[PDB]
């Protein structure tokens, strides 16, 4: 019923890749980075709003 | 089969066979490593960006 098998004496290790794993991190901290932009903009616009 | 008394079975080894063994082996053994060097290498250069 496309049940798996079994081994014996073997085990099953996690499928986690390092190597993708580090690039999504550059890739993560760049897009946090981008955004934090946006409020610090936004704050920069409101701020010289306020000082009429 | 039959037996045969006074007589005594050797260790059906060949000393050439095994030395060639021996020598394939080792060299199979470091192009392994070989290998193991490679993956160091490049995870080393991906981890210090």
């Amino acid at each position: 019923n496309g049940a798996g098998l079994l081994y014996q004496g073997y085990v099953e290790t996690s499928n986690v890749n390092v190597a993708e794993e580090l690039v999504n991190m550059i890739q993560v901290q760049r897009a946090y980075e981008i955004n934090s932009k946006a409020v610090s903009t936004t704050d920069q616009m409101l701020q010289k709003l306020t000082q009429l | 089969g039959k037996l045969t008394n006074g007589a005594l079975e050797a260790s059906n080894v060949d000393l050439s066979k095994e030395l060639v063994n021996m020598i394939v082996a080792q060299r199979n053994y470091q192009s392994n490593a070989q290998t193991i060097k490679t993956q160091d290498q490049i995870l080393n250069t991906l981890v210090n960006l």
